[PDB]
């Protein structure tokens, strides 16, 4: 997954507005939720 | 002590008589309650003086020399980090702290305290089989002090901040090694298993850049033939593994990583860097030379370098140690010229440059010496300033193409004719034999 | 969290692309901690002061603590007569303008952070663009097995920047050093022992003296000199670990690469979009020689 | 009408148009949650005249006011600083102890200077004896005695 | 409980379709108040 | 001839002895060259004296930038002048890109000096901030940042803050530039030794017109009389830079110049008779 | 981003130079690019113009501006590649190597387009990847060949003479359009003139080196008269290590 | 659908969720993270300007046996160190 | 045959040195779980087991007995669901995998508790992560604590 | 209104991807609720209507907002005041030319396709879901093959951008604009600025 270069842009999908990522109004930078890293080594555990 | 807290004792001034003896001008600000001086600031709660005297006591033993009892140690002793034995930090304590810290400390062994300890055995304890609630951990701070009193900051302004961030834009531009990494880095791989060794590994590079760059009188050359799969990756279901994890090792060692001419990673899934081997084509056809240093190959000729050296120096020009070095990186190993040797090449080229220099039309590249900017890095000249077509060129890989080139003479030292009749008789294919 | 998250990866990766140093996991993580731990000390004392937040004339207030917490409300017997639903638009306007005021002064905090925060990163970052080797080329030219290739165009647009004086080292050092004997110099000069005795020579003592803060009262003792952390010659993680296990070298190197690439990639979004915001590029591939043709 | 759109850009008020301002996000969140935070802080007080301006101007029943100021000694950074040096950084460093680095400090400027002058002469030597080279320093085994 | 609004969720995929044929689409105060509701209780769902 | 050098001599002679030395002057005049910053100063400077075109004024920039201009003395001070003029007359422009310090009368204390420090008056002349200044490398333009602001704020006169005495040329001498053998060529405007700087001040027909503004009274008329040395100085230092900086290059070049070339001619003589041999 | 970027213009960092109006009618020109490029998509033939290994934004160092370069690749060469294709489609020449359309093509004079357009691909083609930057110096095999041959008794006599037949022969092709070839005939070398429209591949030699003698190769910077100092400067530029490795496969 | 098993699993996220409140939701004014480079930095130098650039801040002869960070990686040795090259060499 | 050691990222020999002790010794209400844990790249449960350790060691280091209710107080959650699960299958012991309940949820099951999570709000920090805010009822009060006989 | 303007708040927000499929017309609100989300998809039905002067009231939605973006008076200076006063319909290349978003499709069924794209899936690492997603929408969403500037659906095409700047860009007024109209309605068919 990591190799493939593609979907490494959604990580940064906030630089798609310009003055909001500068402005944080939304709280939502990431891809699962409020930023990249909330927890990586948890989280992804939940499924079976 | 920068704070609200950080204010002093009650102190004496005299009588009426000495109070107006001593103030020349009084102003009065508006009535506000008394804050108690935090713990640091109060001499009866803070007094050291015990600890002040062991000081003392062992003051003379601090001016003699260190010296080791084990004669012939050397390297010094590493401490470790956050290790208790090395903290030197005493954020609050206080005389007040360690004396509460010492108590504590005592009624949980005596036994650490005397100097001829007695046998220390756990006995039953009187607050109960839990009593660990009431005791434990360390003596506490008062909470006022931890979060009122701790220093003013210093505000950090604006300017500072935009270095810094500048200083963090710079560093995220790429370095040209990283996308395709060069054969000649990659031979570098050292693992401390017992495995790695017994297969010289890089050999038939390290083989390359001795030949090529190193005098015959010193150099070491590795054979595949003796090394354990003949110096080679086996096929591949044969080897019982050994091969496989060889390659594995090796390809994720040699991947490339960052964003390449086209914007994307090596890896990435649908678009591809050098396909077919058209980069390596690409630098076959051009190749990496100055048009500054045929020139001067071509000028200087046959005669000595360092013949030369001395005599583009008089003796009050400049040190000739410092042209020769120069030189030497520039020629091979090819860099751009020091504002030295662009000057000396300068006023020594002059005529073979006016030459080079005397037909061109307008609008087209010139070749030209001018160091009236400070930075020497051929990328910021237009790669006008040598004759350089490259931006960076990485050492290694420019001085086999020059040397691949057979003007200079590496293990050509020998008797002159003797050597050229070797090069005739045996022809370069000499060395397809490897013993 | 995110921004600090971001230059934290910038600072790791960077430091594998440009020299072979690694940064350690317990390192990396320490970081970030040190930044949350910083603002959860915001919060402690955030917490001890009110903000109030007023709708309608002064007719309904409300008072919050910045963080968004609901304290008190005051409200006029006016408002009694409204509605149910009137009445809690009325007092939710009001909290809302509450919450305002006390984001406004958080935001101001959080700049403050963001300064403390590049503030530790200097010794590192600056650590790696302070070397004799340290080099970039402009992300225009192309790039070749052998080396880099030279960007034609504009050839008065190229301007390399050094950040290196080229004779003798002059470090961040010697200039806090500098700055110390300006200290004593100005000190020790009879205007400067004048001066000493004034209220703003005592403001500078009680905040930039160190030396005379009594023993067990809080901040540093003694004045440090900046941190020298050189890239190049100082080893890191990777030495530990190429004696140890070579298989957790690879894999560390590994995460180092993985998030340089990261990084640039995120560069280039941003680049890709301020680019389609000046129109200077369209918004779907128009050029495609400049991909496929590699 | 010019006037009457030049009234349109005035915000909102509660005298003249009777609604309140929109604030979307808290609305989004807290809306429902409303009533529990109310009841949270003990229900709301019915007080008289709060915005209600008296005679000559002044305020009755005077109004509260925000004691809210940014905290500025709170640098965590030398809270928690390095254990031995007193530097605020981060940054996790594994020094030498003092005395082991004074020692051998000494020990290197000692030998060095003892390959590169050996004579003592006073500048720098690249082709020294073997004798100074392979040389063992005499103040370890002063040291020893 | 309008049959306004319906759904179809795959394993780690979710449907969220608005259905008003009748008055072009448009969302009533309990519908949109409903929508924000089964928008975040999508979103916000483990599997999503 | 060995002795008498102009600046453009000094690097190219240089530029064999010290490849790093001559590199570092060369980049520093470049980004020199690059501010608007330092252009903008030099050029609202010296328009009053010529009073003329900005094509004159222009072209004596880029000239002073590579130490072939030096302003006579005379021109100086009068330039100096028409600056106190300028920014009284109108107080807008020259308070908001010029600056002063300004007095705080939320501090009151017993002096002479301090109350006309203290109450509606210019305290210093300010230098500009080290992000528009003359080039400092980007290592330690951090601590440079940092030392001045520490210094500002708690009022320390010292390092960074404080402006080295510029030199002028003479009013006898009709030369153009600084040279390396020629010391009475430049002239220092001291505390002690003055240049006139008073005599032409008083002398002058602006005299009374900036004699009104009752907050350049205390830099006219200070218990230091070095008030006006000091406005002098800095303000030619934060003008024009780069005659401190030249007057620096030539001072180390006729320093450290000798030693040069014991070590040049030992060393090629070395390898000399070692090849000859 | 380089996908999207039109493909004349160059991506670089904002200056804040730019006024609305040249900041719209920019955004203008991008629209019109991105229209052209989906007919040029569409436009596309079998054959195209090679990539060059050498930035060429500015000119190519001592030879070429910017325009004179730029009008041989962008205007006549991409000219004659339309040529190529617009002829070598619904005919038995249709998908087959650039050789087989010209050495099928060679002496008739029925599918003299083909042929002409063809050898003039292949003529511009070996030109770009004759020419480097910077020049290069001659190698020693390759002048031990060329010296065994031309050489009068003199050092590298070969390469002043070389430098000079190639002059020579450059002025006696008198219609301006054509070239001139170093080539190797198999036997022996020599600097032979092809006409426009005929190919070192046709009359089957081997290539080495290859000089544009059109009169639109030279005319925007060295005018009418200027095509000595033209030769001269070529060679200033030329690349020879190439003319050395194909010499050496040809042997063997 | 989730295993009452795995659960648990979910809890710190959970648990931020609760905790993010205040000053930990909080992002810096102004400032993404995402720092594009502008100019081009080159700090490398030849190699004599190198050979006592770091004594004053290290000890002399700095770069002495440093094959990376020199194009001359034996200049600056003692002839002892250059001889010990060659004999491992042969 | 010992040599080699999974997770080389965080080292034994380099938490010996307990991270923060100047801090959370001297006021650990102040220094919940949380604020230590943002240091490791880890998981709860291992993380959690880390910082026990780092308090023993502390304590052990600095001559003092160690808070023996430490590991009921991180690991509380864990602590109760032993303490029902044995009261419910009846053993003693810790409960392990094969013994857990199969009822499967939906994927949206945690819902309401999200934004119960994510609307609450809190008067100081402490309240914020007390370590107390596990139990409720009387019953949560009575497992929590049927260890001491004390409390 | 609270509930709509709350509802685009939500689906500004959401946490986890939230990807609008815009099959057909969008009335104000609606053209809020569809261009909002982070991934925001047109396929050729897609259309944004933000009028509401026509029926005497000001228009609703936060689509003001990408209207009067800087962005949007570098590109096509004018059209702000264009569909803002006169209710005047976008189609699916206007928003893409905008940048209003960055995804289009031409695929029957998509929801379907999507659906069992991310039934093959396996794990939630956010590794793995970056990857799936990103790869859907690049072979997809993004044209990168087989689109053209013909074939978008536009109603701003060029020569009408022109029309526009030239009409309603940078004018003061509704009644600058129309005398400005009336001036141009005014012009002969063989003037060289018709
Ligand atoms: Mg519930």
């Amino acid at each position: 997954f990591v190799d493939l270069e593609t979907g490494t842009s959604l990580y940064f999908r906030d630089t798609r507005d310009s003055a909001e990522a500068i402005a944080h109004a939304a709280d939502s930078k990431g891809i699962k939720g409020m930023d990249n890293a909330i927890d990586l080594y948890n989280e992804y555990r939940i499924v079976p | 002590g920068g704070s609200v807290l950080d204010r002093s004792v009650a102190v004496p001034i005299g009588d009426s008589t000495q109070v107006r003896e001593l103030f020349v001008e009084t102003k009065v600000l508006g009535v506000e309650p008394l804050q108690s001086p935090p713990s640091w600031r109060t001499p009866f709660r803070n007094d050291f003086a015990e600890e002040r005297l062991k000081e003392l006591q062992r003051a003379p033993f601090k001016r003699e020399k260190y010296v080791s009892l084990i004669q012939g140690k050397y390297t010094p002793k590493v401490k470790k980090f956050g290790y208790t034995q090395h903290t030197t930090v005493d954020d609050f304590e206080t005389k007040e702290y360690k004396d509460r810290l010492l108590s504590k400390q005592f009624f949980q062994n005596p036994q650490a305290f005397e100097v001829v300890p007695d046998r220390h055995e756990r006995s039953v304890q009187f607050g109960g089989k839990w009593e660990y609630q009431r005791t434990h951990g360390l003596p506490t701070v008062d909470r006022n002090e931890l979060e009122n009193g701790w220093s003013e900051v210093e505000p950090i302004s604006d300017g500072e901040m935009k270095v810094i961030e500048q200083a963090l834009r710079d560093i995220s531009g790429p370095r040209p090694g990283n996308f395709v990494k060069p054969p000649s880095k990659t031979k570098s791989l050292q693992l401390s298993e017992s495995w790695w060794e017994p297969l010289g590994y890089g050999w038939e590079q390290h083989n390359e850049e001795q030949k090529a760059l190193c005098d015959v009188t010193e150099q070491r050359l590795i054979d595949g033939s003796n090394l354990p799969f003949g110096g080679k990756l086996p096929p591949f279901g044969t080897s019982y593994g050994m091969g496989e994890r060889m390659r594995a090792i090796i390809e994720d060692y040699s991947k490339g990583f960052g964003l390449g001419p086209h914007g994307h990673s090596p890896t990435h899934d649908t678009i591809h860097y050098n396909t077919l081997n058209a980069e390596g084509e690409r630098v076959r056809d051009l190749g990496y030379t100055d048009a500054l240093g045929r020139l001067f190959s071509e000028k200087l000729g046959d005669r000595d370098v360092h013949q030369w050296a001395v005599e583009s120096c008089a003796d009050g020009e400049a040190d000739v140690r410092q042209l020769l070095l120069s030189l030497h990186e520039w020629r091979e190993r090819g860099r751009p010229p020091s504002l030295l040797l662009a000057n000396v090449l300068s006023k020594y080229l002059e005529e073979e440059i006016a030459a080079f220099n005397k037909g061109i039309p307008e609008n087209a590249p010139k070749l030209q010496l001018e160091t009236s900017d400070g930075t020497l890095a051929h990328s910021g000249s237009g790669g006008s300033r040598s004759g350089t077509m490259w931006a960076d060129v990485d050492p290694t890989t420019f001085a086999l193409h020059q040397a691949s080139q057979s003007t200079r003479s590496t293990r050509c030292d020998e008797p002159f004719i003797l050597h050229l009749v070797k090069r005739a008789k045996l022809g370069e294919c000499v060395t397809n034999f490897t013993d | 969290m995110e921004v600090y998250r971001r230059i934290t990866e910038r600072v790791r990766g960077a430091l594998w692309a440009h020299h072979g140093r690694l940064m350690s996991e317990r390192q990396f993580h320490r970081i970030l901690a040190f930044v949350y731990n910083n603002k959860y000390e915001y919060q402690i004392r955030f917490d001890r002061m009110e903000v109030v937040g007023r709708e309608w004339g002064g007719r309904v207030e409300v008072v919050t603590t910045p963080a968004g917490f609901l304290k008190r409300v005051r409200v006029n017997p006016c408002v009694e007569d409204l509605t149910l639903y009137q009445q809690q638009q009325l007092i939710l306007s009001a909290y809302a303008n509450a919450c305002a005021d006390g984001r406004k002064l958080m935001e101001q905090a959080e700049m403050n952070i963001y300064k403390q925060f590049l503030k530790d990163l200097k010794p590192i970052v600056m650590g790696i663009r302070d070397n004799p080797e340290f080099y970039t080329v402009s992300e225009n030219s192309i790039e070749t097995i052998g080396g880099v290739l030279q960007t034609g165009d504009s050839n008065n647009l190229c301007h390399t920047h050094r950040t290196i004086p080229a004779a003798k080292a002059r470090q961040p050092a010697d200039e806090v050093r500098a700055r110390q004997e300006w200290e004593q110099k100005w000190i020790n000069s009879p205007r400067g022992q004048s001066w000493a005795l004034t209220l703003r020579g005592k403001t500078y003592f009680a905040l930039h003296g160190p030396q005379y803060r009594p023993r067990g009262a809080p901040g540093a003792k003694k004045e440090t000199l900046p941190l020298d952390i050189p890239a190049p010659y100082t080893a890191m993680d990777e030495k530990r670990l190429l004696k140890k296990n070579w298989m957790a070298y690879l894999d560390n190197k590994h995460v180092a690469e993985v998030m340089w690439t990261r990084v640039k990639i995120a560069d280039r979004e941003k680049r890709q979009r301020l680019l389609q915001e000046t129109g200077r590029a369209w918004h779907r591939p128009i050029n495609e020689e400049a991909i496929n043709r590699w | 009408d010019d006037s009457d759109i030049l009234r349109l850009r005035a915000p909102l008020t509660y005298d003249m148009d009777s609604t309140a301002a929109l604030h979307v996000p808290t609305h989004c969140g807290k809306a429902s949650r409303l009533a529990g935070m109310l009841q949270d802080a003990g229900g709301v007080q019915v007080l008289d005249g709060l915005g209600e301006v008296d005679d000559k101007g002044e305020p009755k029943v005077p109004p509260l006011q925000s004691n809210a100021s940014v905290p500025t000694n709170v640098s965590f950074y030398e809270m928690a600083r390095h254990p031995w040096e007193d530097r605020a950084s981060s940054w996790r460093r594994d020094g030498f102890t003092e005395g082991s680095l004074e020692y051998f400090e000494s020990q290197y400027r000692s030998a060095e200077r003892a390959v590169y002058d050996e004579e003592g002469r006073g500048v720098r030597n690249y082709w020294p004896s073997r004798d100074a080279v392979e040389g063992i320093a005499q103040e370890e085994e002063n040291d020893a005695q | 409980a309008n049959r306004t609004i319906t759904g179809n969720d795959g394993r780690f995929s979710k449907t969220i379709m608005i259905n008003e044929p009748q008055c072009n689409q448009a969302l009533s105060a309990k519908t949109a108040s409903e929508l924000s509701k089964e928008i975040d209780k999508a979103t916000n769902a483990v599997y999503s | 001839q060995n002795e008498d050098k102009m600046v453009v001599h000094v690097l190219e002679e240089l530029s064999l002895r010290n490849d790093g030395l001559v590199m570092d002057i060369q980049y520093a005049i470049r980004e020199n060259k690059k501010n608007r910053r330092l252009r903008w100063e030099f050029v609202t400077t010296l328009l009053p004296v010529f009073g003329g075109n900005e094509a004159k004024v222009e072209q004596l920039y880029s000239d002073y930038c590579d130490g072939k201009y030096v302003p006579n003395i005379t021109v100086a001070v009068e330039a100096f002048i028409a600056f106190l003029h300028n920014a009284t007359q109108h107080p807008e422009t020259y308070s908001a890109s010029d600056y002063f310090d300004i007095d705080d009368g939320k501090s009151s204390t017993a002096s002479g000096t301090g109350d006309q420090p203290s109450a509606g008056q210019y305290t210093t002349l300010k230098l500009l901030d080290p992000l528009e200044g003359p080039f400092v490398f980007d290592n330690v333009k951090v601590e440079y940042i940092q030392t001045v602001e520490r210094f500002r704020r708690h009022g320390i006169r010292a390092g960074p803050v404080m402006a080295p005495a510029t030199g002028f040329i003479a009013a006898n001498c009709k030369s153009l530039n600084y040279f390396t053998r020629r010391q009475e060529e430049v002239v220092y405007v001291t505390n002690d030794s003055d240049q006139g700087l008073r005599r032409s001040l008083e002398n002058s027909a602006y005299h009374k017109t900036i004699a009104a503004n009752p907050a350049l009274q205390y830099l006219l008329k200070a218990r230091r009389g070095a008030a006006l040395v000091e406005t002098f100085n800095r303000f030619f230092y934060r003008t024009m830079p780069m005659l401190n900086f030249y007057q620096n290059v030539l001072k180390h070049y006729s320093e450290t110049i000798q030693p040069l070339r014991q070590a040049a001619k030992s060393s090629t003589r070395g390898l000399a008779r070692a090849l000859e041999s | 981003y380089h996908a999207y970027v039109p493909k004349g213009a160059s991506v670089q960092m904002g200056e804040t130079f730019m006024p609305s109006n040249i900041a719209t009618a920019v955004f203008r020109e991008t629209e019109a690019a991105a229209a052209r490029a989906d007919k040029t998509k569409e436009e596309t033939g079998f054959f195209s113009q090679p990539r060059l290994n050498y930035p060429v934004s500015s000119g190519i160092p001592a030879l070429f501006s910017k325009d004179q370069f730029d009008m041989q690749y962008s205007l006549f060469h991409r000219d004659v590649v339309e040529t190529l294709n617009r002829h070598t489609l619904g005919t038995p020449l249709e998908g087959h190597n650039l050789e087989t359309v010209i050495r099928k093509t060679s002496f008739d004079a029925t599918q003299a387009v083909a042929h002409t357009a063809a050898s003039e691909h292949f003529n511009y083609c070996f030109f770009y990847k004759s020419l480097r930057p910077w020049g290069t110096a001659p190698p020693p095999r390759l002048r031990e060949a060329l010296q065994l041959q031309y050489g009068t008794n003199g050092s590298a006599d070969a390469m002043d003479e070389v430098r000079r037949i190639v002059w020579v022969t450059a002025a006696s092709h008198q219609e301006r359009c054509g070239w001139v070839y170093l080539v190797w005939s198999g036997v022996h070398f020599d600097v032979v003139e092809f006409p426009h429209g005929s190919c070192p591949i046709a009359s089957d030699l081997i290539p080495l080196l290859a000089l544009n003698v059109h009169e639109s190769a030279y005319i925007l910077d060295y005018g009418t008269s200027g095509l000595k100092q033209y030769v001269e400067n070529y060679f200033k530029a030329c690349n020879w290590p190439l003319a050395e490795r194909y010499y050496l496969m040809a042997i063997g | 659908k989730v295993p009452h098993s795995l659960i648990y699993n979910i809890y710190p996220y959970l648990e931020e969720i609760r905790r993010r409140k205040g000053m930990m939701a909080m992002h810096p004014p102004g400032k993404d993270g995402l720092l594009m480079p502008d100019r081009v930095v080159d700090n490398r130098l030849p190699d004599h300007l190198k050979r006592g650039y770091y004594d004053d801040v290290y000890w002399k002869d700095f770069f002495a046996g440093s094959d990376e960070h020199l194009n001359e990686p034996r200049m600056g040795l003692r002839g002892d160190e250059m001889r010990r090259r060659l004999e491992e060499a042969q | 045959r010992l040599r080699y050691e999974i997770n080389e990222d965080y080292k034994v020999r380099d938490e010996l040195g307990p991270e923060l002790f100047a801090l959370w010794s001297k006021a650990p209400e102040r220094w919940p779980p949380e604020r230590l844990s943002k240091m490791y790249g880890l998981d709860f449960t291992l993380v959690r087991k880390i910082l026990v350790w780092h308090h023993f060691k502390a304590c052990y280091d600095a001559c003092v007995e160690p808070d023996w209710s430490l590991p009921k107080r991180l690991f509380a959650l864990e602590w109760i669901r032993d303490v029902r699960a044995r009261k419910h299958g009846l053993f003693y012991g810790k409960m392990r995998f094969a013994e857990q309940k199969i009822t499967f949820y939906s994927d949206r099951f945690l819902f309401r508790d999200l934004v119960n999570r994510r609307e609450a709000s809190y008067a100081n920090v402490w309240e914020m992560d007390d370590p107390y805010r596990f139990l409720q009822t009387e019953q949560d009060y009575e497992d929590y604590w049927g260890d001491n006989y004390d409390v | 209104l609270r509930q709509h303007a709350s509802l685009i708040w939500r689906v500004y927000t959401a946490p986890r991807p939230l990807m609008t499929l815009t099959n057909g017309k969008c009335r104000g609100t609606g053209c809020g609720l569809s261009l909002f989300a982070k991934y925001c998809a047109l396929k050729d039905s897609s259309e944004f209507i933000f009028d509401g002067p026509n029926v005497g009231i000001t228009p609703y939605g936060g689509m003001t907002r990408l209207l009067a973006r800087p962005e949007t008076s570098l590109k096509y200076p004018g059209l702000a005041e264009f569909v803002v006063l006169t209710g005047a319909s976008l189609f699916a290349g206007d928003a893409l030319r905008l940048g209003w978003t960055d995804l289009f499709t031409t695929i029957p069924d998509m929801t379907y396709h999507i659906k069992e794209w991310f039934d093959t899936t396996e794990h939630m690492h956010n590794d793995a879901v970056a990857w799936q997603l990103g790869h859907l929408l690049e072979t997809c969403f993004k044209m990168k093959e087989s689109h053209s500037s013909a074939m978008e659906r536009a109603a701003i095409t060029p020569t009408r951008a022109r029309w526009v700047e030239d009409a309603f860009a940078d004018q003061p007024s509704v009644n600058d604009i129309m005398r400005t109209l009336t001036e141009i309605e005014q012009l002969p068919f063989q003037s060289t600025h018709n």
